[PDB]
Order: C-alpha cells, then sequence, then structure tokens
C-alpha cells in the first residue's frame, strides 16, 4: 500500500488535503500512489511527525527547510514548487542589496549608512542581510534590533519595535507594519531608496524590475556583492546576498519515500495543476490562501538526489541563518587557516604533513570522492583543493572559482607563464598492432577516472560524436573507469580490493594517470592518459615492481587520423589539448588561498632539492597526491578566475557536448540551482 | 611462557620535524597476551577494545582479516590454504583502522598512519597428541614490521602511505598489492590465497618443519615469471608436550643484495602450541632477530570431506560438590591456568608454598607442593574477591616411549586431602614427620602400582591404592581399610572403591601423581590429590 502521508498545519489545510486525496483516487489507478492526510498543530509538529515516521511530506519556506535539516529531524528537500512559467520556472529568488549608482561604498562599508528593509523578520528584507552582517554589529548583539539600530545611522524597519529602538523607524516614523506605510514591503523599501531616504535597500531581484515606472533608469542603480564590489542590477545571479528556494516539499533523508512523493505530485500537477481542471485546483482553494502550496505555484520540479538541505539553501543563506541561530562570532582580522580537502587516507596523510610544516596556515579535511570534497568546499566544511580540468568544470557550475593553476613546464619564469595545457593521448602496446582509433570497439579500456580530461572527457566525447550514443560499457568489452557504476563492465578490469573496486580514489590501484597505464600494461588494450605518463613510468623512472623494467619504445600513441606514432611524437599524435589542473575555492576564500599558496609553494615547491629529509608539496609515489607529481609550480590566473575563462571556450564546448552522458550527481544538483 | 594467544601492535614513528625518531624497532616486550577467546573467530577483546577507542577522521571502521567475524564493514579478498580452510580452535590475523594523526606539540610528537594488531589465539590447548606419524598442517601467516625513516618494502607493500617509514608495514595494509588474495582461481602450484603456511609435524620424533610463502598474482605482463609462489621463510621447531620451540630462517637472501622486503633476519624466537582434542590445529609467532619483523600464524590438518598419547594432566577438584574439572594447561606444570589466567607457581626471587595472586574479578589463594618436584605440582586453590574451595594437580606426562621397565621402583611423597562422614578431617602436604605421607611401589613390567597414604597419626590413618598402568598413566581404586578413617571414641569415615586416576611425570617417570573424588557412585566422602618422587635403591 504505497501511500504518501501529507502533513497539514490547519483544519482548512486538512480539508484541502482531503479534497486532494479524493480527486487523486479518481485518476491514479487503485494499485498506485494515494494520499493520506495527517493534521498537526504547526510546521514544527509536521517536521517532527515526518521524522517520527508518522507522516511523509510537508511544504516549507526556506527557514523551515533549514530547521527540518537539523538533528534530530534530518529531513531533506525533494520536490520544488516553481513559479511564473514552464519554460523558465522560478524555483528560487535572490535576496539582493540595491544601492544608487556611484554612491561609493561596499558591503563591508555599511556601518553608518541608512538602510531600507521590507520589514522585520522578512527573509530578503531582514534575516538575510542582518545575518550576513551579524558579526559586523557592535556588542552586545542581543537583543538584535538594538544592535542593528546601532550599526546603521538610521533605518526603516517596518514591524520593528520603534518604541525601544527609535532609529529603526527614523526613515518611516512609527515603523508601520502595513502598506499604509509608504516604505513597507518590497516596493516600500525600493521607494525608500529611490526617494533618497536610505542608502541601501534590501529586497529581491524582481523588485526594481517591477517598481520602476520608466524601466530604463535601472542604470541609475547597482547591487552590492559579497566580495565588496558592485554589479549592475541585471547581474543579480552573479551579485546577490543569498539565493533562496520559495517553497519546498521535504521528506526523511533515509526511507523518505521521495519516489512516491514525486510520482504523486507529478501526476497531480498533470491533472489538477495550473489551468488543468475545473473539478479541482491544486494551486488554489476556496477555504483560504496558500493551502499546502502557494497559490501562485505553476507546477512542481523534482529535486536531484545529490542535494541536501545545506546544498539546496546555499552557502550564503546558511551562513546568515546560522549566524542568527547560533550567534557565534570570531573574536583576528587577517587570513585564517586554509582548509584543504584530501582524497581518502593517501591524500590525508600527506595533507597532515603539509599542515604541520606550514605551522597551521594549512588544515586538513578528507572526503572519499572528488565530488564529495567539492561539496564540502561549497559548504564551508573545506576551503580549497586542486582539480583535473573536468572537475574545475564541475566546480565552476557549482559556483567555485579557479585561483592558481598547476604548471608542468620547466622554467625560471614559471608562476608568470600561462600554459596551453597538456595532451590527452590514447596509449596502446606496440606488440598489439592493427588496433587503431578507427575501431576500438570490443577492445578493453583504461581510464584515469570518470569525468577526468584525458581519461574520460576528451576520448569519450570524441567517441560519442562517432557513435552518437551514451553507453560506452556496451562499446568496450571491458575496462577500468574508476567512478563507474560498480556492476558496470567498465569496473571489471579494476584492481581495487573488495568494495574498493573501481572507487575513484587511491584505494583503487588503476585510479589516475599511472593507475591507468598500469591497467594497459597488466590488463587492457588501450589507456587514456596525459602525454607525459609513459615516459614518467618507463626506463626505471618508476621503481615499483610492475613498472621497474618497462621500456618506452614498447608503446605507441593512437592518432586521430587512424595512424600510430611513438610516444615522443605526442605533439603530432594526440586526442586533444587538456587545460592544466587548477586549485579552486569559494569566492570569499579566494584572496586568502591565492596568498597562502604562493607562500607555501615558495617553501615546499619544486625548489626543494632533497625530498626525503624535507617535505615536497609536489611529489608522491606515482600517486599524484594533492597535486600532479609533475607540477613545477602554481601560477597566476589573472583575468582567468572563472571556470569558463580558465578552461577556454573549446574545452567547455566539448564537456557540454557530453552533458547527455553525464553520470555526475553533483553536476545535476548544481545546474538545478543554476542552469 | 605459553598462553592462549599473543598480539603485536603496529608501530607509528614520530616524524615531528626536528624531533624525528629515526626508527622504532620491535621487541619481545611488545607481545601482548590475548587471553582466552570466548569465540576464536572474533577479535581478541583486550586489543579490540583498544582499537575501538582510537580516533579516526571519518573512517571509523575496523578492518580485519576476511575470515574473522567483522565489526563491521562472488568477489573480495581471501586468505586461506587450500583444503585446510576450516578452523575451530585457533585463529590468526590482523585488524586495524585508519587512525587520525596523534599530535602532542608540547612534546614535539606526531604519529601518523594506520593503527591495529596482528594476533593469534586459540581455545582448548591440547592434552593429547598423535603418538607418532608425520602430519601436514596448512594455514596462514601475517606480519608487522618496524619503522625506520626512509624505509620501504616495494615488493610487498606499495609505499604511497610511507609504510615501513611512518607506520609499520603489515600484511593487512590496503596497499599490499602482489598477493593473489583478490583472484577468482588458483594456478596448480599455488598453495591457496595470500600468505599461506605449510608445516610437517613429526609426532614420532617430536619435530616440526615448514615453509611460509606468498601466493603471487597472475595477469598479462608478469605471467612470464613462471613462479606463482614465493617463499620467505622456513621453520624448525622442537615439540615438547603441546608446545613447540624453534627458529625461522629467512629464505630469500641474495646478499650482498639490499632488500625490497622486510624478511631478512632469521629468528630464534619461534614459539607455538597445539589446540583442539587431538592437537589438530596450531598457532605460533616469532620475532626476527634484527627486530625488523614479527609474525603470527595458524595451521590445521586437512579439512574433512594412529593412536593418541596423553601429554599432560591438569585437574581441579571442588571441595564442596566433590567434582573433578579439567583445567587447561600449556604443558608447564609450573603454570596454573584457571579462569583463563595464568598463576606463576614459582617465585620471582622450601617445601610447601602459599601465596596470593591478584591478576590485572577475583583473588586466588594458592598452596603448592613440592620443592623437589619439577614435572608435577599439586595443592589447594581457593577463590575470593565469598570463598570457593578446590585442590589442584597438574604434571607433564613422561613420553610413552621413556617409560621404565624396572619391576620394583619405590616412590615417596605426600598428599592433600579432605574427607568426611558427618564431620570433617582435612590435612596438608608435609615433608615429615607425622605429616601427610605417601608411599608407592611400581612394577612397570607387570604394569601394576600399589601405594598407601598415611595421615598424621599413622596408621591408623591410612589409604590403600592398587592400580593398573597403561602407557604413561594409571587407573585404580583407593580404600579406607577397615573400618573407617577416624576423621579426627571417634567418628570414622567409610570409603571403599574410590576411583583413582594418575600419571607418570617428567623424563623416565622421575615423578608420579594422582587423585580421586568420592562418591561418584550409588555414605561418606573424600577428595585427595597426591604426588611422589622416585627414590634410589
Ligand atoms: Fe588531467
Amino acid at each position: 500500500d504505497k501511500t504518501v502521508r501529507w502533513c497539514a498545519v490547519s483544519e482548512h489545510e486538512a480539508t484541502k488535503c482531503q479534497s486532494f486525496r479524493d480527486h487523486m483516487k479518481s485518476v491514479i489507478p487503485s494499485d498506485g500512489p494515494s494520499v493520506a492526510c495527517v493534521k498537526k498543530a504547526s510546521y514544527l509538529d509536521c517536521i517532527r511527525a515526518i521524522a517520527a515516521n508518522e507522516a511523509d511530506a510537508v511544504t516549507l519556506d526556506a527557514g523551515l527547510v533549514y530547521d527540518a535539516y537539523l538533528a534530530p529531524n534530518n529531513l531533506k528537500p525533494v520536490v520544488a514548487e516553481f513559479y511564473g512559467s514552464k519554460e523558465d520556472p522560478q524555483t528560487f529568488y535572490y535576496a539582493v542589496a540595491v544601492v544608487k549608482k556611484d554612491s561609493g561604498f561596499q558591503m563591508n562599508q555599511l556601518r553608518g549608512k541608512k538602510s531600507c528593509h521590507t520589514g522585520l523578520g522578512r527573509s530578503a528584507g531582514w534575516n538575510i542581510p542582518i545575518g550576513l552582517l551579524y558579526c559586523d554589529l557592535p556588542e552586545p548583539r542581543k537583543p538584535l534590533e538594538k544592535a542593528v539600530a546601532n550599526f546603521f545611522s538610521g533605518s526603516c524597519a517596518p514591524c520593528a519595535d520603534g518604541t525601544d529602538f527609535p532609529q529603526l523607524c527614523q526613515l518611516c516614523p512609527g515603523c508601520g507594519c502595513s502598506t499604509l506605510n509608504q516604505y513597507f514591503g518590497y516596493s516600500g523599501a525600493f521607494k525608500c531608496l529611490k526617494d533618497g531616504a536610505g542608502d541601501v535597500a534590501f529586497v529581491k531581484h524582481s523588485t526594481i524590475f517591477e517598481n520602476l515606472a520608466n524601466k530604463a533608469d535601472r542604470d541609475q542603480y547597482e547591487l552590492l556583492c559579497l566580495d565588496n564590489t558592485r554589479k549592475p542590477v541585471d547581474e543579480y545571479k552573479d551579485c546577490h546576498l543569498a539565493q533562496v528556494p520559495s517553497h519546498t516539499v521535504v521528506a526523511r533523508s533515509m526511507g523518505g519515500k521521495e519516489d512516491l512523493i514525486w510520482e504523486l505530485l507529478n501526476q497531480a500537477q498533470e491533472h489538477f495543476g495550473k489551468d488543468k481542471s475545473k473539478e479541482f485546483q491544486l494551486f488554489s482553494s476556496p477555504h483560504g490562501k496558500d493551502l499546502l502550496f502557494k497559490d501562485s505555484a505553476h507546477g512542481f520540479l523534482k529535486v536531484p538526489p545529490r542535494m541536501d538541505a545545506k546544498m539546496y539553501l546555499g552557502y550564503e543563506y546558511v551562513t546568515a541563518i546560522r549566524n542568527l541561530r547560533e550567534g557565534t562570532c570570531p573574536e583576528t582580522d587577517e587570513c585564517k587557516p586554509v582548509k584543504w580537502c584530501a582524497l581518502s587516507h593517501h591524500e590525508r596523510l600527506k595533507c597532515d604533513e603539509w599542515s604541520v610544516n606550514s605551522v597551521g596556515k594549512i588544515e586538513c579535511v578528507s572526503a572519499e570522492t572528488t565530488e564529495d570534497c567539492i561539496a564540502k568546499i561549497m559548504n564551508g566544511e573545506a576551503d580549497a583543493m586542486s582539480l583535473d580540468g573536468g572537475f574545475v568544470y564541475i566546480a565552476g557550475k557549482c559556483g567555485l572559482v579557479p585561483v592558481l593553476a598547476e604548471n608542468y613546464d620547466k622554467s625560471d619564469n614559471c608562476e608568470d607563464t600561462p600554459e596551453a595545457g597538456y595532451f590527452a593521448v590514447a596509449v596502446v602496446k606496440k606488440s598489439a598492432s592493427d588496433l587503431t582509433w578507427d575501431n576500438l570497439k570490443g577492445k578493453k579500456s583504461c581510464h584515469t577516472a570518470v569525468g577526468r580530461t584525458a581519461g574520460w572527457n576528451i576520448p569519450m566525447g570524441l567517441l560519442y560524436n562517432k557513435i552518437n550514443h551514451c553507453r560506452f560499457d556496451e562499446f568496450f568489452s571491458e575496462g577500468c573507469a574508476p567512478g563507474s557504476k560498480k556492476d558496470s563492465s567498465l569496473c571489471k578490469l579494476c584492481m581495487g580490493s573488495g568494495l574498493n573496486l573501481c572507487e575513484p580514489n587511491n584505494k583503487e590501484g588503476y585510479y589516475g594517470y599511472t593507475g591507468a597505464f598500469r591497467c594497459l600494461v597488466e590488463k587492457g588494450d588501450v589507456a587514456f592518459v596525459k602525454h607525459q605518463t609513459v615516459p614518467q613510468n618507463t626506463g626505471g623512472k618508476n621503481p615499483d615492481p610492475w613498472a621497474k623494467n618497462l621500456n618506452e619504445k614498447d608503446y605507441e600513441l593512437l592518432c586521430l587520423d587512424g595512424t600510430r606514432k611513438p610516444v615522443e611524437e605526442y605533439a603530432n599524435c594526440h586526442l586533444a589539448r587538456a587545460p592544466n589542473h587548477a586549485v579552486v575555492t569559494r569566492k570569499d576564500k579566494e584572496a586568502c588561498v591565492h596568498k597562502i599558496l604562493r607562500q607555501q609553494q615558495h617553501l615546499f615547491g619544486s625548489d626543494v632539492t632533497d625530498c626525503s629529509g624535507n617535505f615536497c608539496l609536489f611529489r608522491s609515489e606515482t600517486k599524484d597526491l594533492l597535486f600532479r607529481d609533475d607540477t613545477v609550480c602554481l601560477a597566476k590566473l589573472h583575468d582567468r578566475n572563472t571556470y569558463e575563462k580558465y578552461l577556454g571556450e573549446e574545452y567547455v564546448k566539448a564537456v557540454g557536448n557530453l552533458r547527455k552522458c553525464s553520470t555526475s550527481s553533483l553536476l545535476e544538483a548544481c545546474t538545478f540551482r543554476r542552469p | 611462557q605459553g598462553g592462549y594467544g599473543f598480539a603485536m601492535r603496529l608501530k607509528r614513528r614520530n616524524w615531528y620535524p626536528g624531533a624525528e625518531e629515526s626508527e622504532v624497532k620491535l621487541n619481545e616486550s611488545d607481545w601482548e597476551a590475548t587471553g582466552l577467546p570466548t569465540k576464536p573467530k572474533e577479535l581478541p577483546k583486550r586489543q579490540k577494545s583498544v582499537i575501538e577507542k582510537v580516533e579516526t577522521d571519518g573512517d571509523s571502521d575496523i578492518y580485519s582479516s576476511p575470515y574473522l567475524t567483522p565489526s563491521n564493514h562472488v568477489n573480495q579478498p581471501k586468505n586461506q590454504a587450500t583444503g585446510h580452510e576450516n578452523f575451530q580452535y585457533v585463529y590468526s590475523g590482523w585488524f586495524y583502522k585508519h587512525a587520525a594523526s596523534e599530535k602532542d606539540f608540547s612534546n614535539k610528537k606526531i604519529k601518523s598512519g594506520d593503527d591495529g594488531y596482528i594476533f593469534y589465539h586459540g581455545e582448548k590447548p591440547s592434552r593429547q597428541l598423535p603418538a607418532s606419524g608425520k602430519v601436514i598442517y596448512k594455514g596462514v601467516w601475517h606480519f608487522v614490521t618496524d619503522t625506520k625513516k626512509g624505509q620501504d618494502f616495494r615488493e610487498i607493500i606499495q609505499p604511497s602511505k610511507k609504510q615501513g617509514d611512518r607506520y609499520s608495514g603489515f600484511s593487512g595494509d590496503g596497499s599490499e598489492e602482489y598477493s593473489n588474495k583478490n583472484e577468482s582461481t588458483l594456478k596448480d602450484d599455488h598453495e591457496g590465497y595470500g600468505f599461506t603456511s605449510n608445516l610437517e609435524v613429526d609426532f614420532g620424533n617430536k619435530k616440526l618443519t615448514g615453509k611460509l610463502i606468498r601466493n603471487n598474482a597472475s595477469l598479462n605482463n608478469n605471467t612470464n615469471n613462471d613462479k606463482h609462489t614465493t617463499q620467505y621463510y622456513s621453520l624448525d621447531a622442537q615439540i615438547t608436550g603441546n608446545r613447540f620451540n624453534g627458529t625461522a630462517t629467512a629464505t630469500d637472501k641474495k646478499e650482498n643484495e639490499t632488500k625490497l622486503h622486510p624478511f631478512v633476519s632469521d629468528s630464534s624466537s619461534l614459539s607455538g602450541g597445539f589446540f583442539g582434542p587431538q592437537g589438530e590445529e596450531l598457532g605460533f609467532r616469532f620475532l626476527s632477530d634484527d627486530q625488523k619483523v614479527a609474525v603470527v600464524g595458524s595451521a590445521k590438518t586437512k579439512d574433512k570431506l594412529s593412536k593418541l598419547t596423553t601429554v599432560l594432566d591438569a585437574v581441579e577438584l571442588t571441595l564442596n560438590d566433590k567434582k573433578i574439572k579439567n583445567l587447561d594447561n600449556f604443558s608447564n606444570a609450573a603454570q596454573l591456568v584457571v579462569d583463563g589466567i595464568m598463576i606463576p607457581l614459582l617465585p620471582k626471587d622450601e617445601f610447601t608454598r602459599k601465596f596470593e595472586h591478584t591478576p590485572e574479578t577475583k583473588t586466588y589463594e594458592v598452596e603448592v607442593c613440592c620443592s623437589n618436584l619439577n614435572y608435577l605440582k599439586y595443592g589447594m586453590l581457593t577463590r575470593k574477591n565469598q570463598v570457593e574451595q578446590s585442590m589442584f594437580l597438574q604434571g607433564e606426562r613422561t613420553d610413552e616411549k621413556e617409560i621404565p621397565t624396572d619391576q620394583n621402583v619405590v616412590y615417596r611423597g605426600s598428599w592433600y586431602g579432605h574427607i568426611a562422614n558427618g564431620t570433617s578431617w582435612s590435612g596438608n602436604a608435609s615433608d615429615k614427620e607425622g605429616g601427610n605421607r605417601a608411599e608407592f611401589t611400581v612394577n612397570f613390567a607387570d604394569k601394576k602400582i600399589t601405594g598407601k597414604l598415611t595421615a598424621e597419626n599413622r596408621q591408623a590413618q591410612t589409604f590403600t591404592i592398587e592400580g593398573m598402568i597403561q602407557g604413561n598413566g594409571f587407573e585404580g581404586t583407593a580404600k579406607t581399610a577397615e573400618s573407617g578413617f577416624d576423621l579426627d571414641r571417634t567418628p570414622k569415615a567409610y570409603i571403599t572403591d574410590a576411583k583413582v586416576k594418575g600419571g607418570f611425570y617428567g623424563p623416565k617417570a622421575e615423578e608420579l601423581g594422582g587423585w580421586f573424588a568420592y562418591p561418584g557412585d550409588k555414605a561418606s566422602s573424600a577428595t585427595v590429590v597426591f604426588g611422589a618422587k622416585r627414590q634410589q635403591p
């Protein structure tokens, strides 16, 4: 009996839910998803009920989504209400801080200015901006209204207590809580900025587009960005205080029935959604306003599995709300420890050594996969890591920015010398001949890991263009592509032990460039790797028993034109050019990371002669720990600070051409917040 | 010097920059007793309890040998010797977790890397063994190395974690890549999966030899190698009782070649024992002499689908309920094993000796005879924290081959006894004068043994024993004469036909001992243990 127990917060809701239940029954087959209405006293009660497995779903505003996520409720966003249109649905709105043109102050310059808020306890109007400013407020920070009244020189804070904190009503005396106050609400605040009452208005992105009579004249205003610059009003996606989801249905994280819920809601919108039926409207009711869903809902979208409450609300929102709930401020004032994210134990061990040697300027966090780590960087849990260009692509879509680049070219100009990137090559045994780029079908393949430039993106994208279909495990007989689904044929050649098999970290010995080459040696027909890999691993350069006796002349590269050439010929035989691996971070950590890493590499960088008695940041044993082992230095990006600018137009098109084949969960989640 | 099992903990070297420890070696001090397992397939409690409390960064799991009962974590790693996979009594193996770095910066210390143990333990150390014959034991082995700055063993563990440098190399390491543990089929000359042991135990000559090997992997390039196994050691040991002692010899040395693996030194510390009813399983350890390597292993006779000989006697006789229990013993008459702990029967630093032993619940109070008996000890054992009462006897039997044929041989000694009908008499082992006294004549040719136990006022106070001998031991009866003991006109105590069991102890039957409880049958009651030494003519 597959039944979604929906939680109602009022009798009016309860009766709407029952109408919902009865109408679904007339549409869904008996055997399928049905509604059960369970009534509770309040949203908290509902959240607890869902956690207690006494009920299944409820729809929350943003703040409650956060509450729902905390222990011991541990609930997650599953379905999203969207607004305004099917082709361009608004799941989210953006809280922005809007100011006048050329008024010359940034977000960290706000102390002393005059503020306009939509009203107290509103999200964009109050909670977000005050939350992000919380540490800038003078102590005591309790009670909040008093602190805020001391931060700004004067305000309009509708609904604020003006009796106790006069300056909060200064721009709208009385602090009126209704539209009777010309400064109340969204338009109210904007009109307060326009009137020249305040210096800044805290509103959402749609506010100025809606409230300007002339509609050009937006060029008279800008937005404050968290990095302390200003962008034009149209740039709000890139300049905003927080991105918040409007109305979100949540369920248990484990055993939450997310499938059932999405099946139910999807069928419901089909029959009862906007304009769909005269018999029942999911999105209105006679009984009241906004029952079970907002009346302005146009439909539902499924929230991607990878998402969790922190990731869905976003870094900035969570920062603001945590500041408000917890209330902990740091006591100072220069660069804090950079938290580096390590891949499993291998990377964690070296990262610890790095931290001890940097005397605390570096700290360590582990995750079992690159995607996991990237998400921690999004969180705040971690600060930075270095990434294969395929992952600087994903991190980019996830909002992270590139800061320094790995340089593999040897010179005394290194940090100041941009590189064009290395080469993705297809490597085969000289002994096996007549196997060509023209048909590799049915042969056995070795990849660095799924989603990586040479090992995956370049060769598979090309193959995709040839074969025009996504299943490469059907194309190759077998292979090792770490990060593949474990029951795939692309996990079969992997050397990983037990559950380690095909894991995309160093627990799998076929993981990474060297890992892949060892796979070609020991199992496969063709390995996808960087052009440097065969010379690095032959001629005794690699001491380990497997590669100890390997000779370079025993391998050849597959040329696109259907021919083969010796591995030195890689300039004229290659699959494509790969952008150098780069370090990525959050925009807010980007200055600190750039400065700390430059110091750190001057200390531990390839200038370090003896790598035994001392720590060498750029070396490990064949494993590329924390950085490629061939990294000469970390180089200045300059204008190239966005993933798109950094990778180049050509690579970003190639990876995008592969979008239909993507197994990436994190990419799915990210492109959902920001297409 | 025997025990139920032993473990050795991985070492983590201190790398703190400028305070760096150059090396951490292994010692004989580093063996920890596992104590008696409740379930052999489970991890040893004490050490598991240690690893549980160890901090980790996000991997909290304890990984262990694949055949161990996990807590907690077709396919997947195997370690076994083909055809001897099924262990009842003994297990060896490893368990670890990936521990967080331990930092005390006040003392300039960081240790990094995995943390765990290699160990073996078994239950029911054998009191019987095959009386002759050669027998194949196969099994597994495991190792843990020292740590030295710059050290790596590339042929066994791939040093991406600095195994052998920052923390011990060990056979459990995830980075150990060259065994066949992960494959789905065996080559013909493979002995099994992973590191396997092979021993030949000759019970006739009391000698054991064997080889410890790795089974190597086979795929594609490297199938040129022709050798599917590699032998790191050979073993030799002298068996005495249920225990054996010997040496290990490092097999792979081309030296002057410097080595890509840890097994270099030989070992004079090889030690182990037989477990199970016939001694069909065994476990062992050794520590290389350069202290670079420590090994534990187990082996067993071929899985299913000669006459035996009795190696030792160990008995507890409970004074209250008049019951005889077998005690475990390690073929050391001077090591009293009760309730899974070992009481030393000899001092550290006279005839009959009393002490208290508080292990580190209970406190044991022990009176033990005699100072002239090397292969046998007997006496009173009492338990407290209210008080439980027992007597004990244990001896190491003489080899069935070494038994005397002399037709008249006199043994003299003492006894402890407690005897009652309606009232209690109790008296203790004394080396004179009107004290407890034991007299034996043994005709070995005739296979007959007679004796008399005389008490304080003697006799008067007396016991008569007649028995038949088989092999290294004897059975018989004991009687109170007539009528009654006197239990001190006086009350008496009537015992006719008490069952007596005993053995001959030490080389050439230098000693004998025995005991009986009563009744066992359908009156009076008694419990007695006695022991005696072989007199000159
Ligand atoms: Fe790469």
